[PDB]
Parts: C-alpha cells; structure tokens; sequence
C-alpha cells in the first residue's frame, strides 16, 4: 500500500492550493479518505473525510467553507482543495485511508500514513 | 449484561444464571458480530425474539478454542464428557467468542478438571477436589504415581486461536405450555370476540372464535383442555 | 412420531422451514400410517 | 464533541520502567480507542485498536486496557525505541477526536 | 391418567406427636415429602429444608409468624433443638384443622400445596379425598436431603414419602378432583387404569405382562492349549550377538501379556506402540520378538526415531512401530 | 490454489461481511448499500 | 506466578524458626506445596510436602518430628515450622510447587521455584 | 525410600559435545524422573519431566529417555550456558527423593 | 430392512444411542410394518 503526496510548497496568504495523494496497492474506490495536519512543532489535527464514493464530506471547525476534499475513483487519487490560506494553516499534510484487520472490523480504527506534504502561507519571498 | 460481563468462571464450576419474569429481546444478540459462534440447534436464531418460554438458563465458562466444538448436543471430548455435558436434545443457542482481550495475560485462573469426573450426567456442575481418584491402587494422599490429581489448569498466554481462550456461553430454553415467564418484545392488540381470528395467548397461538365462557377456572389454572386434550379454554394475560 | 413436538404449528415456529421440512415429514408418515390403519379397519368391520 | 483528555501531559522515565499512559473519554465510548505513538518528524504509527487490541507488528510490552471512559496505556519495560509522543484516539461518533498527546521523556 | 411423584394409597406415614417430653427429630428428605398436621391451637409453625442444617450450606426456611409468611436461603445457623417459643439470597414475605402439604422438589423449583379441611376426628387421618391445590412455586434448587419441623412450644404430624407412581385423576364437571386409582395399587386397581374407567363391569380384562428377569450373566471364550511361547523367548539360555538379533514369529497362540505384565524382573518394561494393560485384551496376526545383549547406554540407545551405534549400524528401530522394548 | 497467482498483501478482493443481513439462492448483491448496522445516524462510518 | 520466600537469619542451635512463602499468580489452593533444601555447596533435599487442603502432610527422614508445613489458602501463604534446629539444618530452602506441563499429567511433577532462603543455625554472634 | 543414583557424578567436556548423564533407581518408577538445571547461586529450572517430555522453553537439544530403573539425560551439543549441575528425582511414591547431582564443567 | 444389522442387541451394543437411534427407528419401521400386515391378514383372513 502506498500514499504519495504532492502539491505542498509556499502560497501568499489568502490564494489557494490544492494537495493531491496518489493511492495504490489496495481498493481505493473503497476505502474513506482523510487528511490530517500537523503544524511545526505541534500535535496531531483531523482535516477533513470523504466516503468511498465521495458523497460524504465532513471537516473540522477551523477549515469549514474553505477547505474541499474531493476524490478520482478513476485515477485512485485523494486531493485537498485549500482556500483563504492563512497563518495558522501552515502545517505538514497527511492523507490516510481507514482500515479495518479482519475479526473486531466493527470498530473503525485508522492506519497507514502519506509521507506528507509541507504547505507554508507565508508573504516571505 | 451476562454476555459482557468481565469475568466468567472457569468451566469445572459454571455458573448458571436464571432467566425469568423479564422481556427478553434476542435482536440484539443477534445483531452484534464480535460473536464468532452463533449455533443453535433446538430454535432457529431469527425467530427467537419472537416465540416465548417457560424458563431461560445462562450458562457462562471459558474453554480453549478446540473445545468449542465439544460443547454441542451429542457431541464427545475430553471437556464434553468430563466438564460441561449438554442433553442432546436440548432447546438452545450456543455463543463463543474470543478471550485474548479480556484473558490470556501466563494465565492459570482457569481449570478444567480431567479424569476424576468419567461420565457426567447433563447440566451439572462438578467442583469437587477428590483429591487423587482417576485410577491408582494407593489413595487419599499426595501422592504420585498414577494418580494424576483431576483438576488441571489451562495456561493461557497470547502465544496459544485453537489454544487461544474463548468465552462461551450457552442459552437453555425450557419450552412447556404453561406461564411463559419470558417472552419477545412484542405489542398486544385489543380482544376482539365472537370472530375468526387468529390468536396467541401467552405466546401459544392458534385460530379460533374467541367466546366468554361461563366455565370457572380454579385460580392458578390458565390454560383449560378438551377430552382430546385440545385447548378449549385460556385465561386472558391482561386481563383474568 | 420421533419429532420434535406433536403440535404442526410449533414446528412452523421455534424453526425456519428448511430444517422444519424434516421434522414435519416425520410427522406425515407418523399421522398417513394412523389413517391406514384406521380406514383398513373400518372397511373389515363395514364389512361385518 | 468527544474530548480526550490524557494524563500526564509529559513524563520522564527510564529504560525498563513500567510506564502507564492514561487517556479520559468525555463520554462513555466503552471499547473503542486507538493507540498511537509518534516520533518527531514521523508519521504515527498504530500501537492499540479497539483500545486494547494489539496492533499486528507492535511488540508485547505495549499493552491496554479499559472501557466506558476509563483507559490506560501501559509499557511493562520500556525501550530507548520507545520515547515518543503517544495519543489516544476515539471513534465512536464524528468528528474523530484525539487526546492531547503524552510525551515519553529520558528520566 | 397422569404419571408424577404421588404419595401410593394406602401407605405407611410416620406420626410424631407434639403431647407429653417430646420432640420434632429432622427426617430424611426424598424426591418428596407428604406432611399432614392435625390442629387445634395452630402449634405447628414451620419448616426447614437444608443438606447440612448447620450454615455450611444453603438451608431453605418456611416460618409463619402471627400474621407473616417467610422464606429464606441463607446459611443459617441452627439450634440443635430449633423450636420457636411462645453469603445470604432470596426472602419472601406475604382436631378441627388438618392443613396438609406436600413439599415436592424438581428440576431445580421448590414447589408446596396446600388443603385445609375441618376434622372432627382427632384420633388419626380420616378416611376421604381432598385435592391439593398447588399453593406456591419458588426457585431454589438445592441438593435437599434432609427435613425438620418447627413446633411452637409452651399437635401431632405426619410424614408420607411421595413415589414416581402413575394415577388416574378423576375430574370432576367444575374441576375438582373427586376420585383417584393409584394404577399399582392391586390388581383390581391396574384394570381400572387400563380399561380407563372407575367402574368395571363383569368380564375378564388383560391388564399387564409377565415377565421374568435374567438372574446371572455369562461370558464365556473357549480355552486353548496355543499358550504364548513368550517364556521361552525370555528365558532361552543363550541369545544372539546384537549384530544377528535372532527374529522369532509367533503365531497361533493365546498370549498372556499380563503375566509378563505383572512380572517385574525386567529392568525396564518400556511400551511405546500400545499400553500394556490393553495388550492382553487386543490381539493381532503377528507377533516378532527380538533377541540379542547390550550394555547399559546401548538399551537406552535402542529406541525409535533415534541415532546411535546400536541404533542404526546393526539393529534399527522406526519411528512407527507398535511394540515394547524390554531389557533385564 | 490460487496463491501462485494471487496472494502478493493483496486487498484486490471483497467479501462484504457486516450488513449484508441475508440472500436468496443463486442472488448477487451489488448494491454497495453505504452501511446500516445498526443505528439511526449515517454519512459517517461512526462506530 | 511469583513465591516470595522469608523468615530466615541466624537461629541459635535448639531454637525454632517459621518460613513463609508468599504465593501469587495462580490459583493456590488447588496445588500442593514442597520445601526443598540445600545445604551450603551441597545437594538438593526435599524436605516436606502438604496436599492442596492442608490434610495430608509428609516430611523427610531427617526432619520427622521436628518440622511442621502449614498453609494458609487465604492469604495464600505457605509457612514451615522448624523446631530443635541443629548444626545439619543450614541450608537456602526453597518451597516449590507440584506443576503438570502438558496432558501427561499421570507424572505429577515439579516446576517454579521461590528464590529461596538462607537459614543457619549457629551459636556464633 | 527410592534411591536414585547418579553416574557420572561430575564430567569435563567442551561445547559442541555429546554428553550422557544416567540416573538409576533402586526400584522400577517407570516413568516418573525429573530432570532439572542447577545453576550456582540460583534456584533450579525443570528440563524434562516424565523422563522424557521436554518442558516449554528449553532448548530442543535436551532429551531424557528411559522408564523402569534406566534413565538417561541427553544434550546433543553443548554450548556454554549448559555447563551446570544436572539432578533426577522420582515422583513415583513419597518420600520424593533427589539423585546426587552430576556436574557438567569446560574441558 | 435397510439397517446395519438385523439384531437389536447389536447395533444399541456397539454404537451409544446419538447415531444408533436412526438405525433403531429403521428397525422399528420395518418390524412394526411387518406386524400390521400379519394383523391385517388375520383380520381378513377371520372374516372368512
Ligand atoms: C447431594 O449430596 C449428596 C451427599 O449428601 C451426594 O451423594 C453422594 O454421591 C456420591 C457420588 O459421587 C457418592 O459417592 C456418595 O456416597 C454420596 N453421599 C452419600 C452420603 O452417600 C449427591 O451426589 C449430591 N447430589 C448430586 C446431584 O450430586
Ligand atoms: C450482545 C451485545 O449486547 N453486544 C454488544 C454490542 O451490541 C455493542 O455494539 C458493543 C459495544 O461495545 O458491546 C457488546
Ligand atoms: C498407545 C500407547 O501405548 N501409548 C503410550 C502412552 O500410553 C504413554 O503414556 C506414553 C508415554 O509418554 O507413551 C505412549
Ligand atoms: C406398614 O407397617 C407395618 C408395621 O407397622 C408392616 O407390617 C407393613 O408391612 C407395612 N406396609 C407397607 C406397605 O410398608
Ligand atoms: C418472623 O420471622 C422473620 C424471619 O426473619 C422475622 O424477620 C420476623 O420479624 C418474625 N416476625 C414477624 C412478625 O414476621
Ligand atoms: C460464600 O461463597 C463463596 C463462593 O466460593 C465462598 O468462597 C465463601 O467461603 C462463602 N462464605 C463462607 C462464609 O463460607
Ligand atoms: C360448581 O360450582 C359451584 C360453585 O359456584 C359448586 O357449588 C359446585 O359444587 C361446582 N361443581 C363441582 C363439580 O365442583
């Protein structure tokens, strides 16, 4: 299984960018999505979900009405549309896909990482 | 609560819970899929939470995973005849599960008592020591050859699934025509009379013309019979 | 007749039909050889 | 809103202590926390599913146990490899929540 | 006609008294118990159902006092002479008098009827047929052996033990048992349960058959002169060298596996291929002995699956065969 | 067999275990059906 | 499963002393219990054993009379009373557990030992 | 009493050997010896019981064999942690008894 | 009649009830078939 990452860099406060994770090895047309976060130096923060076939969305507090999971069953890709970039959005992005082992599956857990993708707003040229 | 309990004792010495005078719903055993055995042999599983019974036995033990098929009706083994013996005819459901998360830390809580039980009646529980017995001249010490002292332990470590711990426990339904102490989650309609209905009292069932009738029933009596000992007369649950 | 229960319709209940066949069909040859017997023996005494 | 609160927030030990890495649950989720433990600049790892479950690879000297909004995270000796960051995580209802993190530190 | 644990007609019961100084002594206890108490100042006011009566073991009690009805479970402790003057479970609470019972105990359920005709005959049981109304029903189930009597003290009783008999109930248009035949009764009454009716009219009847039991038993096997040559095998003079082991066939023969069993001259008497005590009781085709000397070691050295000098250069063993080794 | 071929870990293959409560004889269920178990929520997996 | 052993130091000669040994990790009650001995750079000796209820008590030839092993299956605690102790009773005792490895328990056997005491009967001081 | 009697009682060899250590009962207890691992300063540890079985977590390179009165201790091939103070001991009838002792040392 | 053995003592000796009952239950059917026919036969064969 492997999650490669990409669309990371440096955007001017305000503009937009999208992040995209390229699946394989697994069923991806399957399995939910996620993008999590984590800002230098700091903890863990859930982003966002999407279902297998990418009619549920959810996101977390700080990124509603500008962040915008999408999904490619064609293409096994997850992307992450961010809008209205900011200071605080500057973190390292993971995408990561659900997961289940096989006796207790009735209890959603997570697993496998994407490298991760570094995104810095920032006005510094 | 029986079902996820903590702990269950070991199976020399079952504890039999009993069931009564409570609604009961089987739906939502049923519905969980942690359990890895669901067998049931006197009633089939789906209609459970419809029928009701005279009386509901809990039985709860631990048992390695290879025994699980012992625990069965007819059925012979090593635990089957010597622990936990189920009538072959017996109107129930079997439940087994994994013991790995809540056991198997090595653990020797649990014990299964060996040879010094040979042949063992149905539904009965045997604790007694009887210190060296199986088959020895000498006897009534600590003594050694040939003894072989009955109540081994099982040793339960994360290393043993067919040495692995399984948590079973074994549902016993008594099922007669009488005041059936628990039943299925079920709404009662209104009592309509002097009318082909189809009908189940106290869960008995039947079609017939519902009548009022001038007989006088003896106060424990419910359910009154013909000649043919066919049902004639019963005695509304709700109202007497 | 080596069945579960003699009542037809606990049969139809406590069970789904597909074991259920077998028990009832034990109960069939059971209550068709009762017939046999009682009509065979009505045919001699009508007889009579 | 599940809220996870660990504790402590941070701790020292040293190599072969027993360690126990506490996690509170808001409300009761009763079986269903994942462990995970992070080092810095890595990707987390899972540790513990189902919140006392071993994840397949994870060696024995981690393990868990708990339910309702009681649980605990324990290392019966731990390892130089073992100083990290750990987070418990819930999944009974969304948003997915996680704890703050306890950080694993050299006494 | 109905089968269950009835007191049979016409039986012995044992009658305590409660006069002169007297006493209420504990009783066995059986599949059940009749207990009919004639009154006339309601003396008798109790009941204990226990294995052991000493609060080792869960001991069952009925108590009425004045107006109250209680049931208990625990382990209780009692007196040796338990009388009422004038780890604990479930609780309940609520001659001119003959108030009879019968405490009959089944399938774990602890079950007690009840009667109460008025008596002017204060002399011994009087001759009628009351039926007994099932009074209460309780849930114990305990391993009960024995019985006693609580007796208010400043009224005899009887106890009848009830027997797996089959009756014939007799019900009546409104329902109450009026008559019964115990169906073994007598011979009379064995017609009246086979014709099923009370009255039998002139006639001869087949009721029952006749039987007679197999007294001893029998097994028998028929002696042969093939003894098993196996003493000479061990006793010969003179055996091979390890490298000739010497193969002796046996065949035809009954063999005494026990008698070389029981013997205990051999050093080791080692059986891999089947226990020796079901040597002598299975039998096959063909049997092999092998003859030859060794040192101490080298015995050890001959065994299946195993690696050695003697083991594998001149005489080897399989892994699979059904046999013994025995060295002296 | 069939690990010559398959069985590289190989995730290719589905059995849909959880909500697939019953099926008639010789029917196949392709209806992807997102998930019931049982509870009144849903557009989470949940737990 | 864990047998903590105590009560040893000097003892002069014809004094007594008490062992105990404290049992945990396994159901107690339902074993029997040895005391084994060693005497300083000597061999093993088994000394004296007490069925699972405490009923049936055996000792060895050297000891007979003067020792006593008792038991407590609450506290789940073996003791050894030693009486008219002399210069031959030193040695590191150890109490030690009956055990069965698998199912060919007709071998009733031996297995986990305490750490094991040192117990000197001296008159020096 | 049941006399156990061990030969040798003490014997030199180096690792990679084959070693034999015999223990001889007075009387037939035809399967009943206990062989353990003594090591100086620390209680014993069980290797084969019944003679012959191998208890859990011993190398497979111990074997016992025999029943009756002839019963022998094997190591396939020795390496240093084995050299050490082997003893039998019966568990026939009681008084239990021990044999006395046999000494495997470096050559 | 389509059993393992004809004799009773046979099949109840060497096999316990769980599996001897089915072929007891074939011995059953077929004796007591046998027995209505011989009634049957003296019933009619009275009647003449
Ligand atoms: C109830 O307790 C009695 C003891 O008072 C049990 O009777 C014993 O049964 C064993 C059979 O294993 C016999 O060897 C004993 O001799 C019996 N005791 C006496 C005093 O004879 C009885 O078995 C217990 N009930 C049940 C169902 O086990
Ligand atoms: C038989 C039963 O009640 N099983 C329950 C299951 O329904 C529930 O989802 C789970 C949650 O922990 O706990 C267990
Ligand atoms: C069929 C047969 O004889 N099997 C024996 C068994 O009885 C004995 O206990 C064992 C010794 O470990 O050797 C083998
Ligand atoms: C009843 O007891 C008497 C002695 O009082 C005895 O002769 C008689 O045989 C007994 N009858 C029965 C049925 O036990
Ligand atoms: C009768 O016996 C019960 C048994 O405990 C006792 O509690 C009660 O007080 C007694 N008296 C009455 C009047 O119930
Ligand atoms: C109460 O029952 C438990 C059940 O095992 C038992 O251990 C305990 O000894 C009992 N109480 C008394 C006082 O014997
Ligand atoms: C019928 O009931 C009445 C009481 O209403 C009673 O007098 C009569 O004896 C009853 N019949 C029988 C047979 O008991």
């Amino acid at each position: 299984v492997q999650l490669v990452e990409s669309g990371g860099g440096v955007v001017q406060p305000g503009r937009s960018l999208r992040l995209s994770c390229a699946a394989s090895g697994f069923t991806f047309s399957i399995y939910g999505m996620h993008w999590v976060r984590q800002a230098p130096g700091k903890g863990l923060e859930w982003v966002a979900v999407i279902s297998y076939d990418g009619s549920n969305k959810y996101y977390a507090d700080s990124v509603k009405g500008r962040f915008t999971i999408s999904r490619d069953n064609s293409k096994n890709t997850l992307y992450l549309q961010m809008n209205s970039l900011r200071a605080e959005d500057t973190a390292v992005y993971y995408c990561a896909k659900e997961g289940r082992p096989s006796d207790i599956v009735v209890v959603v857990a997570f697993d496998y990482w994407g490298q991760g993708t570094l995104v810095t707003v920032s006005s510094a040229s | 609560e029986v079902f996820n309990a903590t702990r269950f004792a070991s199976v020399y010495a079952w504890n039999r819970k009993r069931i009564s005078n409570c609604v009961a719903d089987y739906s939502v055993l049923y519905n969980s899929a942690s359990f890895s055995t669901f067998k049931c042999y006197g009633v089939s599983p789906t209609k459970l939470n419809d029928l009701c019974f005279t009386n509901v036995y809990a039985d709860s033990f631990v048992i390695r995973g290879d025994e699980v098929r012992q625990i069965a009706p007819g059925q012979t083994g090593k635990i089957a005849d010597y622990n936990y013996k189920l009538p072959d005819d017996f109107t129930g459901c079997v439940i087994a599960w994994n013991s790995n998360n809540l056991d198997s830390k090595g653990n020797y809580n649990y014990l299964y008592r060996l040879f010094r039980k040979s042949n063992l009646k149905p539904f009965e529980r045997d604790i007694s020591t009887e210190i060296y017995q199986a088959g020895s001249t000498p006897c009534n010490g600590v003594e050694g050859f040939n003894c072989y002292f009955p109540l081994q332990s099982y040793g339960f470590q994360p290393t043993n699934v067919g040495y692995q711990p399984y948590r079973v426990v074994v549902l016993s339904f008594e099922l007669l025509h009488a005041p059936a102490t628990v039943c299925g989650p079920k709404k009662s309609t209104n009592l309509v009379k002097n009318k082909c209905v189809n009908f189940n009292f106290n869960g008995l069932t039947g079609t017939g013309v519902l009548t009022e009738s001038n007989k006088k029933f003896l106060p424990f009596q419910q359910f009154g019979r013909d000649i043919a000992d066919t049902t004639d007369a019963v005695r509304d649950p709700q109202t007497l | 007749f080596g069945a579960i229960s003699s009542v037809l319709n606990d049969i139809l209940s406590r069970l789904d039909p597909p074991e259920a066949e077998v028990q009832i069909d034990r109960l069939i040859t059971g209550r068709l050889q009762s017939l046999q017997t009682y009509v065979t023996q009505q045919l001699i005494r009508a007889a009579e | 809103d599940i809220q996870l609160t660990q504790s402590p927030s941070s701790l020292s030990a040293s190599v072969g202590d027993r360690v126990t890495i506490t996690c509170r649950a808001s409300q009761s989720i009763s079986s269903y926390l994942n462990w995970y433990q992070q080092k810095p600049g890595k990707a987390p790892k899972l540790l513990i599913y189902a919140a006392s479950s071993l994840q397949s690879g994870v060696p024995s000297r981690f393990s868990g146990s708990g339910s309702g909004t009681d649980f605990t995270l324990t290392i019966s000796s731990l390892q130089p490899e073992d100083f990290a960051t750990y987070y418990c995580q819930q999944s009974y209802s969304t948003p997915r929540t996680f704890g703050q993190g306890t950080k694993v530190e050299i006494k | 006609s109905t089968q269950d644990l009835f007191l049979p007609f016409f039986s012995n019961v044992t009658w305590f008294h409660a006069i002169h100084r007297f006493d209420n002594p504990v009783l066995p206890f059986n599949d059940g118990v009749y207990f009919a108490s004639t009154e006339k100042s309601n003396i008798i006011r109790g009941w204990i159902f226990g294995t052991t009566l000493d609060s080792k073991t869960q001991s069952l009690l009925i108590v009425n006092n004045a107006t109250n009805v209680v049931i208990k479970v625990c382990e209780f402790q009692f007196c040796n002479d338990p009388f009422l003057g004038v780890n604990c479970t479930f609780e309940y609470v609520s001659f001119k008098n003959l108030r009879e019972f019968v405490f009959k105990n089944i399938d774990g359920y602890f079950k007690i009827y009840s009667k109460h005709t008025p008596i002017n005959l204060v002399r011994d049981l009087p001759q009628g047929f009351s039926a007994l109304e099932p009074l209460v029903d309780l849930p114990i189930g305990i391993n009960i052996t024995r019985f006693q009597t609580l007796l208010a003290l400043h009224a005899a009783y009887y106890v009848g033990y009830l027997q797996p008999r089959t009756f014939l109930l007799k019900y009546n248009e409104n329902g109450t048992i009026t008559d019964a035949v115990d169906c073994a009764l007598d011979p009379l009454s064995e017609t009246k349960c086979t014709l099923k009716s009370f009255t039998v009219e002139k006639g001869i009847y087949q009721t029952s058959n006749f039987r007679v039991q197999p007294t001893e038993s029998i097994v028998r096997f028929p002696n042969i002169t093939n003894l098993c040559p196996f003493g000479e095998v061990f006793n010969a003079t003179r055996f091979a060298s390890v490298y000739a082991w010497n193969r002796k066939r046996i065949s035809n023969c009954v063999a005494d596996y026990s008698v070389l069993y029981n013997s205990a001259s051999f050093s080791t008497f080692k059986c891999y291929g089947v226990s020796p005590t079901k040597l002598n009781d299975l039998c096959f085709t063909n049997v092999y002995a092998d003859s030859f000397v060794i040192r101490g070691d080298e015995v050890r050295q001959i065994a299946p699956g195993q690696t050695g000098k003697i083991a594998d250069y001149n005489y080897k063993l399989p892994d699979d065969f059904t046999g013994c080794v025995i060295a002296w």
